[PDB]
């Protein structure tokens, strides 16, 4: 019973990182797009490295 | 033997970045010219002598 909070919230989180592009109402399928926190850890492990 | 100075670039190029402030002592004492400790003292040389 203390673990409900925790498998709904990770069927939710689940279906988050999968999360689908829409062209307009329909759906793009084979859309592959680099998120803002992905791009800025490409940033700083480039910038780190060019420190180091 | 090799010169010191490229094995200063080979050992800091080998370092990773957490490795590399630790590791300057030991590179440092690896490219440090040899000093020849003090040897054994003998008697008189046979040309001393």
């Amino acid at each position: 019973a203390k673990n409900a909070s925790e498998v709904s919230e990770l069927l939710a989180k689940s279906l988050a990182e999968k999360a689908v592009v829409t062209e307009g109402g329909k759906v793009v399928e084979g859309f592959s797009y680099v998120s803002k926190a992905v791009a800025a850890k490409v940033i700083a492990t480039r910038r780190a490295e060019v420190h180091e | 033997e090799g010169n010191s100075v490229a094995g200063i670039i080979k050992s800091v190029n080998e370092t990773s970045g957490a490795n590399l402030l630790s590791s300057l002592k030991t590179i440092k004492a690896q490219a440090a010219p040899i000093y020849p400790a003090a040897a054994s003292s003998t008697g008189y040389s046979t040309q001393a002598k």
